[PDB]
Formats: C-alpha cells, structure tokens, sequence
C-alpha cells in the first residue's frame, strides 16, 4: 500500500476484531484482548459513505434515451440520433467505470492511511517507555494495567514514568 | 513482558473490487451498485396498465383496422407498446402522411376519447355503406377500417361535399381523413363518375389540396390502388372544412386528447403480465433501490440509469488476504 | 531549554471547499470560479447595439408589417432579440415557407440593406395600389405588407406578367414573394379575372410554380383567404424571372446582404439597457474573469464556460480550525 | 489527513505565522519567533497555481449551445437537439462538478504532506541533539542559538556537537 | 564502517510528462500513446482498392455524364472517395431528389452490377437516339447521360408509354429517371407534341405523378431547361410501372446492389497511392499500434481512436534530475 | 514528493543501478555494489503496466464520427450535426488529456511510495543495529558481510546481534 501499513510492516489484519476498522490488541497480567479505535474507525465510516453519496448524487442527471422514429428516408437523421445516443452511453459508461475504479483505490489507500496513522498515535506517545518491535506492535519496559492501556487508547497516556 | 499492538479488521468475505493499478482485490466490505435483474413481464406502471398492441400497429388502430377491434375503445395508458413488426397496419396499401411525427405526438399523450364528429348516416347524397374491400376483409367479409368512410356515388352522380366540423370540445382533436388513388380512368368513373377530382381541406391553420393519382402499380393485399391518409389537430374552437367532388375518404370518428403526461411507445414483442412496476423496460420490469443498471437503455418510470457496464463494485471496507 | 517547532498557516477565513469524503471544510485559501451575477439588462456587444424587435416577429420584419415600421430601414446589429411570441407577425394569414431555414440564415447575418428591385410605379397593366386590407390596418385604415405589392386587375383584364431582375450589386440578395389562396372562385374573378392561374419563379438554381387553393377556410384576422410566402437568395450575376397569370404577390423591396458574421437570434422579453458588454444572455449581461457561469446556455461574446452548477470553489490554501 | 500532520500530531494550525504557509517557532536565550520556510511554502504556491490554471485550461473547449428553431412537424428533430444539448451540458456540468471536489481533496493532502515532510526535514536532522516531544516540537539537548536555529531552516545543521 | 543505503535508479532520459502541478517533468521511462503520422496517401483498406471519383460527382457516375467514363463499369470498392467540389455533375443542368439520402445509402454498399433494364433499341413509336445537348458534349459532340434515355417525338406524335420492369434478380435494384422541365411552349410541342404531359410511377411503395414545368430561366452551361432526376430502390420481386406522354428521361441502366457492407464516403482531394493499410483518413494512412491518433475524425478501418491533442505522454518509470 | 523519499531525504537517484528501479548499495569488508529488489520493482511494475492498460481498455468504445450530408435548405440540422460531433470530440479529448495528467501524478508519488517503503523496511530491521545517516544510508556498530546484507535485502535479518 502507500502508507506501508496494511500489508506491510503489520503483516495481516485481526480475525479476531469485530467491533470496528481499526485497533489495539494488548497483553499485560490482567489479561490480553482487542478492542476498536472508535474515533478513527467512525470517521473513516463518515468518509467512505460520503464518498459513496457523492459517487450517487453526482450522477443523477445523466442521460436518458427516447424514442425517435424515422422513415425510409430519413437515414441520415436516424444515423444521427443513433450515433448520438450511442455517444452519451458510451461517455457516462467511461465516467462511472472510471470513478469506480479511481476512487476504490483511494479508499485502500485511505484506510491503509487510517492504519498508519494510528500506529503513530500510539509510538509518538510512548517515546521511550516501549520499544517498537517492527510489526505494529509495543514491548512496554513498565508495567501497563487496563487504565493504562485505555490511557494509550484514548490518547492522555501518562508518560512521567521512567523504563531504565 | 506486557505489549500493545495496532491492528486492522479481516473478515472471511470473498467480494472482489477492481482498481485501476490492480484487479480482482479482495476486501472486507463492498457495495454493489449496479442492478442486473428483471423479472422479463410488462407492467402496469403504478397501478396505469399499459396500451398493448397486439398484432396491430399505431396506423391499424387510429384507422381502425377491422383486425384490430380490440382497441375500438381504449382506457387511460401509461405506455404503448408496439411489435418490432405489427402484421395488422394499413389492410388496403397506401401510406400514412407524417406517420413518425404522429407517433412522435402519441408520446404525449396517455388518453384518448373517440367521438363520432361525422355519422355515417348524414350522407344523404352519396353511399357510406359500399366502400369495402376484400383488402380489409372482417370475418371473411370485404370491409374495411372504421373510423372513416370511403364514400362512393350515388345514382351515377357523385354532387360536390361541403362539409365542415367545429371542434366545440374543450380538447384538442386528432381528426383523420383519406384520398383514394385508383388503378384506372374506369375505376374513377364507375366510383365517381368525375373523371376531375379533387379534396381541398382548411383550418385557420391548414389549407391543403389533394388530387388523387390515377395509375397502373403493383399490388398489395390485392389492390393496385392506394389510400392515403392524412392527420390534423383540431384546436379548441376552430372548425375543419372539406370540400370535394370524388375520391374522398371521410372522417367519421375523431379522437380527443383528453390526457397528455409522460409516455412512451415501447417496441416489445412480450405480453401483459399481471403485476405493477416503478420502472419498465422492453424486456421486462426492475425493482431496484440501485441507482445504475445494464438492462434496457429504453426506459419508463423512476428508474435507474441505464449504463454499459457487466460490473460496477464500490469498495467500502479495507483489503483482505 | 531551547526549542524548535514544525507548523502551518491558520486564519479568521471562514471560507468552504467541498471534497469527496467531506463537505464543509473550511480553509484559509479559496478561489470562486463560477459567476453567479448579471446586470438584467440587454446591452451593445463591443459598441455595436442588437436589433430589438419590439412586438414584432422576423416575418413581420422582413415582409413589412405595417405595425412593424420601427425597422423599415435597420442599422447593423450584433445580434437579434424577438420576443417568445410576437403579436405583429403575419397580419393577413397564410404561411411563410422555411421559416427556421431562414432565420438560420439570420444567425450569420449582421446588416441587410433594403433595395427597391422592382417598383410599385413600374406596374402599366395591373393595379398595384388597390392591394390592401383590413387585416393589415395601418392607422385605422386597410393597408398591405411593406415589401411586396398585392397586384390585381386592371379594366377587367389580368394580362401575364414576365419579370425579370438581375442582381447587378456584388451581394447576395434575399428576395421576397407570395401568393394569395382566396376563398371562392368569385373572388378568384373579381380579383384576377383569370379563373386558372399560376406563379412560376426561376434562377439558376430555383424551378418552382406556385397555383393558388381556393376554398372554404375558418377566419383569421378576418380572412379566409390565405397569403402563402416565399424566398431565395439571389446570387450575384443570377436573375430572377416571374411568369404569372393570376394570385402574384410580386417582390418590391429586397435585401442586400451586406454583413455576413457571427450573430444569433435571442429570445427574450427584455428591452434595450443604454449599456455595453463581452458577453450577453437572454436575461442579462456578463462582466466576469471568471472561466464559469450559470445564468444561461445561450450565450453571445467572449464569455465564460456554462455549467449547471450553483456553486464551484476550488480550494487553494489549506484546512481552517 | 492522509499524511498525519495536519489535525493530526500537531494540534492546530498557528495563527501568528503570516508570511507563509508552512514554518517554524524557535524558543531560546535570545527569545521567541516565527519563521517562514520558503522553500517548500513556494513550490506548494506553483503547485496550487498550476492545478488552477490546469484546472482552467483543459475546459477552455466545453460546449456552446447555438438557437435552433422548428416548426409543429419537426418535433422529433427539436426534442433531438433538446436532448442533446442538455446531454453536453450535463456531462461538462458533472465533469467540472468531479474535477473540483478530487483536486479539493489531493490540495489539502498536498498541504498536509508538505507539513509532514518539513517535520521530517527538522527530525533527520537533530537526530540525537534534540527529543521529539510528539507535538511537532524538539527540545534541545544543547543551547541553538538563532545562527543554529537558521542552520537548521536552510538544512545546513552541523551536527557535530554532543548531546549527553 | 559498513553501511548500507536505499535508492532508485536514474538514467540519461530526457523524456518528459506533464502533471496536475506540474509541467514538463523529466522521468526515466514514459509511454507516448499517441499516433501523430500518415502516409500522405490514400491506400487499398485490406487489399480491396476505394473507388477513386475523378472530377465527376456521384450524381455524374450514377447518371452517367459522359465526361465520367472512367466509371461505366466500377468493380467492388472498399470506400469512396469525391473530392470537395467535383468540375463534372450535372451536365445538364437541373436537380437530383433525396441527393444526400442516396449518398447515404452509398455509405452502405460495396458493389453494383450495372444492367440493361430497358433497353435504347426497345422503343419502336418514339426516337432514342436524339436526346442530346450541347450541355453534356462528348469529344466535342452534343451527348447525355449514358444510363438514362431523353425519349423524344416520332413522326410528329408521342403515344403515351406505359413500360413496366419486374425486377427478377435477387439483389435491390437502383433504379434511375429523370423528367425535361423545358423553358417554353414551343420547345414543348417541338419536343413532344402533346402541350400537357405528365409521367406516373408506381411500385408496390412508390405513388408518385410528375408534371414538367414549363418557364424561362436563367441559363446554367447553355440551358434554360433543366433535368430533374428521381430514384427509387427496387425490391426482389416487385415491379416498377412507367407511364408518360411527355417530358420522360427513361432508364435503360440500374443498378444490382450485389455488396452491402461498411463503407464511406471520403471527400478528399488526393489520388490513388498504390499501398495498403488497416486504417484511412481524408489526408493519408494509418499505421500504428498506438490507441489514440490526431489526424483525422473521419477516419475508415481499423483505427486509433481520434482526439484532438497535440501531445500525449504517460509516465511509467520516475522522477529524473 | 508527497511521500518525502525521491528528490526528498535521498538527494538524487543512482545512475549506477541497472537492474531494477529501487534498491541497496552496500559496503562492507568483502566489498561495495547495488542490488536491485525484485519484489517492490515487479510489483511497481505490474502496477503501472496494469494502469497503462486500465487507461488503454477503458477507452476502447470511444466515438466514431461519420460523414453525413446536407443540402441548402437543411442548415439547421447540419448545424446540429457539426455540433454533436465536436461535441462528442471535446468531450472525449477533455477525458484523455485529464486522465493522463491525473495517472501520471499518481505514478510519480507511487514509485516515492515504494523508495519510502523500503526504506522503511531496512530501518524496522535495524533498529538498534545502525545508525540513521539521514540519506537513505544506514551505518553499521556491527560488521555486516555480504549473508548478513542479503538477509536484510530479502527479509529475514537476524537481529540478535548485540551492538554497543
Ligand atoms: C366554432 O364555434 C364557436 C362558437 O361556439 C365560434 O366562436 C367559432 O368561430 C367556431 N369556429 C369556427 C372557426 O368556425
Ligand atoms: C446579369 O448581368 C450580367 C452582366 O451584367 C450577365 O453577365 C448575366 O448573365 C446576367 N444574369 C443573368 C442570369 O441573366
Ligand atoms: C415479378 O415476377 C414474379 C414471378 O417471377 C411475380 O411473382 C411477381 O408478382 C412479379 N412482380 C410484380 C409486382 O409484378
């Protein structure tokens, strides 16, 4: 991907989360488990389904073909309403394959952004008191319970706290 | 040791969306956007039945064909639909003046009130009931179409008709008419017994004059002889005059519009179902909330809009593997 | 302890752009491309004023309506405003043959000047001044298009006439004519002592021949009679022959084609705004840099791109906060 | 944003910066202060400028609606012509719609990149000398004077100077 | 100390491509994708030689001006090609009906068999070998169209014709004729006695009476007459009827449609390049492989898709410097 | 660039290497050299070959004018003719200008995309093992022979290799 993240230094995604995009998966003395970064996850719903209503509502005054009749001759002006027709068909097929395919692969790429940019929320808080082993994931030199996992997760992590 | 992880969802669907740099890339979520069904029945468009023309064409009804009695009174449509090929059409040969234009018209319209404007029985000086042909024929019997009158002489004279029709209605009215163009010099005179002739019609916006062409031609149906025919919009308060000393095939039922709206004339060589629809095609009905199809360019009703396309998938969600 | 910090620009703008994930996103830089404004007023294109036909249509113009003497003698124009439906057109009824055709012709035409190609005066053996009627008054009082000259007979004689013209100026000529369709053969006598009449007309390039329809026909201003015009352009070196027995509305006044250019015909119910402008439409004129409008699709001048868009602002600078 | 710097580690935008789009604050003994990077503030310029007169020159050809007019048997000639030019003029109408909103959004991740990799010019930089405070922010692990300070605006830093 | 490092490759290219922000950017590799040449010829298309009209028009070949022998008998074409304004037409001044329908109708077939339908020797009470003018000269001598006859009087009578063709082949047949719209009475009677004529034709489609007009003209290549020419498709199986007692050009030539298929008409004023291409404009040959080209709109075959750039380069490696 | 790398952080690209369009230089006591990687320049590869044909394909049903003709008397619908078919022509001319301008750029920032990538994938294998020049270039604290390069150039870097 562009970003690097979604199959890249984070190998495959979670099976196991259920509840959102995005997230954390921990593993301290109380436990392990997964839960969802909800504010990311959220806006990345917000963009893809406005993106979505956007592809929809810009294309809703296309082109619509009538029925002209012409008789035997009256071949050139039939020619051209055909080849007219024809036209337009053929110019807002172009359009929507086309945005189809631009905009899906922004939406990859957004959600591998939206990947990325978690993992940077999470390292830029730490600084010093884990260590990045390469994959997405955190070894903490300190203790680190729920409250300061949901600390990390929420984004007010405490960092006044040695690890030499 | 304790640990923290970023990760992202991966599910167990196969939907595939394509990209410009990459094909058949398989994600987690995706929206299809483009319908690809019908159910193959022409409907009722929001409890309107369509005008289904059998084996008859636009020409065969206004005129009445005798083959097309099934449509002598028609209800309100909301469509017409027509075969690529109609076999019941103009039974004595001839042609229909600006044919397309009329059809063009019948777009417009969705309801027609058939009043008789010019009674067979007020001709008291010519015949209103020899003007058959084998052409036409109506149980193995000459005929011939119905909403005018192929008026012939009477007692080897055939006097000058003035007659004119004031359209007192407040509709507009589609008033038909014809000229007979015969075979030979002796048909003319045994039909009418003038050799000369000539059907001159006026409006405050018409004023045309026929003469009808006597020749030896091909036949068709049997008949080497044509009938032409012609079309007018009466307006609301103008009359119609016709005069003429032969050859004249005259209106007797006209047609208000006494409905004009949206409307379409669809070719289809399918029948009625009995169902109801938002959106009709030529081959068939679509209930989609989708807002693209690739069914039918030709369209009727709040449809979707039509496109070229086999495949339209929206990705939503993120990459699988 | 000493500190450096990465940022970005941030102000008071209020400005939104739209994008395709997002609306609403307010930014510190944007630029409008889409006027949105126009001064409801029809004005001069680059110094050179439109024809403003007031409450009269091209025909009425061009044959000499005698309510339409405003424009007996037109300057140069830039371009032509008629209104959407002209009370002085056709005083007395009939038809004017490829009307559309013609006034196609007027879009690449900027100034006509009139010429007197044959005068009322020349005419020995017919009256030329007893040509009027009270559907076409003039001050209370039965009067004629303009342009041609309605001839009849003269001692109970309508002897044939044989006219010629040849164009001798170096532009092309567009040359006017008629017919009248009376409506008995009464009048046909009383008018044209000859029952049996015929126009025929020539050039080079045109072979036709005109007869007249007498009949019955419901009135309008008036008259069952009809006037049924005609028209050509005479190239230079070509003549214009005329044969007629009968019905012969004759050409007097004719246009030379003297600017041929860019122009349009405009419909629309404004009048003349003492004003200039680059860029006018039925509704008023554009003064804009701007690559973008969306007043109207029938535009004239340098001007900017239509779209059917009520607002386009391309962001430029950054998001706001 | 796509690029994580905009509304993303650095929290808002700064309202005393006024000669560019970018830049820099400096904090030391001999005091505080705004600065302009110009570099990357003006190839963001051209760049913008450039999308608008791009933007503008490729529909400088679009399509002009002449008058046409038919009389009461040529309908099915004048609901062609209809049909046709509300056809162009809804194409070009979905087209200029389209190009605005993409461009719009590739603008503002432009903006956003080009603030992410300003950061990332500092960050390579003071590699050791300086902590990465996680906010767009370094503080110095030795005293940067404004020569040092501008050293660092032009990408001329000597690093060679300890920092422990 | 070891080290190592993370780069892209570079190269001595100066191709460039254009962006959205940016103009004229070197990069290592780039794809031109479109075709900016011909051959300045026009060629065979796959092997089948165009038909090459001369200084003759269409209606000079299909009539058969006698300055267009080159085309007497024209074997299977693949296209074409008249040049913008062709010195060799009408010989005998006058019109062609439906002209612009009928070149349509060319753009569609790929081969006539030329047949005597009615043959020169045939005619017993009328003269066929003096219908010639000095309006159409052969090798300095008074001539005509080759594929029509100008029928005219014997012995001081001309009994009406009544000729009919049934056309047996199992090809469409184009069928040709004309009518003398002479310039004055006594040219009328010299020519055919009878001072009122008419010619009637009639299929199993066609219905249609002529009546030569009689007038003084301006005169184009030393004729105040003129020649108006008619044409009819005939059906497998159905029989075309003439009748006249004046003013009659006959057919003697038609045409067997013997290959339908794509086809155009080119106006172009180049020869015949003895080469062969897949793909022909107006102004040379195609030959790439290339999608887009800037050549020619009206192109034939197996082409490019046209578009109206100067320049189209896609980037596929990176950025140089 | 909008990912930072080409024309970024590395100053300029290799002449030098021939065989791919991202890669390694090394040096070491066996020697120097470049090696290209094959897994990010196939799949650039196959990225853009697939665009050029994804641009190729979409518009094969383009717009084909014909040749009608009109007489004096048929203006109006010669005049409509001329129109669709520019039209039609500006429309598709429009399409393919735009197309390519928009493609290109998105393959410019694709190949940084991928040099900023496999930077990144060096620099999360390092980690500790090498200092960040700030060029591209990392700088060893062990000796690093030919195995161990490429071990790093194919992925499996055994990072159990102390260094201090
Ligand atoms: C039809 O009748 C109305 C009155 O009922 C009359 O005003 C009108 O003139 C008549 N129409 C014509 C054209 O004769
Ligand atoms: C008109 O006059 C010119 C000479 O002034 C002459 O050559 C030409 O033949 C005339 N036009 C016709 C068709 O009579
Ligand atoms: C032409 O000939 C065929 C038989 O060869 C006949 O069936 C047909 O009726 C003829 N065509 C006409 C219309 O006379």
């Amino acid at each position: 991907g562009l970003f690097g993240a979604i199959a890249g230094f984070i190998e495959g995604g979670w099976q196991g989360m259920v509840d959102g995009w995005y997230g954390y998966h921990h593993s301290n003395e109380q436990g392990s488990g997964y839960a969802a970064d909800k504010e990311s996850t959220q806006k990345a719903i917000d963009g893809v389904t406005n993106k979505v209503n956007s592809i929809i509502d810009k294309m809703n005054t296309q082109f619509e073909a009538v029925g002209r009749e012409f008789n035997n001759l009256e071949r050139r002006i039939e020619n051209l309403n055909k080849k007219m027709e024809d036209g337009f068909l053929d110019v807002w097929t172009y359009n929507a394959e086309l945005l189809v395919l631009m905009e899906n692969e922004r939406t990859l790429d957004f959600h591998d952004s939206n990947v990325k940019n978690l993992y940077d929320k999470v390292r830029l808080q730490l600084r010093d008191n884990a260590k990045e082993l390469g994959n997405g994931c955190f070894e903490f030199y300190h203790k680190c319970d729920n409250e300061c996992m949901e600390s990390i997760r929420n984004g007010t992590y405490n960092y006044p706290q040695y690890s030499e | 040791q304790d640990q923290i992880c970023i990760g992202y969802h991966a599910n167990n669907s196969t939907e595939q969306v394509d990209t410009i740099m990459e094909k058949n890339v398989t994600v987690t979520h995706a929206q299809d956007i483009l319908e690809k069904t019908h159910n193959g029945k022409l409907c009722d468009l929001d409890g309107v039945k369509p005008l289904i023309l059998r084996d008859c064409s636009v020409a065969g009804w206004l005129l009445g064909n005798p083959m097309c009695d099934e449509f002598i009174n028609v209800p309100e449509w909301s469509y017409i639909v027509e075969k690529a090929n109609p076999t019941n059409d103009l039974c004595y040969p001839g042609s229909f003046n600006d044919y397309e234009e009329l059809k063009h018209l019948l777009s417009r319209i969705n309801h027609f009130e058939k009043i008789q404007i010019i009674p067979k029985s007020s001709w008291s000086d010519h015949e209103a009931s020899s003007g058959v042909s084998s052409a036409c024929p109506y149980l193995g019997s000459p005929s011939f179409f119905r909403n005018v009158v192929w008026l012939i002489k009477k007692n080897s004279t055939y006097p000058t008709i003035k007659k004119s029709y004031n359209n007192t209605n407040q509709e507009d009215l589609l008033v038909l008419w014809g000229i007979h163009h015969p075979n030979d010099a002796a048909e003319q005179t045994r039909l009418y017994q003038n050799p000369t002739t000539y059907i001159s019609i006026g409006t405050s916006t018409l004023n045309q004059r026929l003469v009808p062409k006597i020749a030896t031609r091909s036949k068709v149906n049997g008949q080497s002889g044509r009938m032409e025919f012609f079309w007018t919009i009466l307006k609301p308060n103008d009359a119609i005059n016709f005069e003429s000393n032969g050859n004249f095939i005259a209106p007797e039922y006209a047609y208000k519009i006494v409905k004009k709206g949206d409307s379409a004339i669809m070719k289809s060589e399918l029948e009625y179902g009995n169902c109801n629809t938002k959106c009709q095609t030529p081959m068939g009905a679509i209930n989609s909330s989708m807002p693209f199809h690739n069914i039918h360019p030709l369209t009727i009703g709040e449809c979707p809009k039509y496109v070229k396309s086999n495949r339209l998938v929206l990705a939503t969600g993120l990459r699988n593997s």
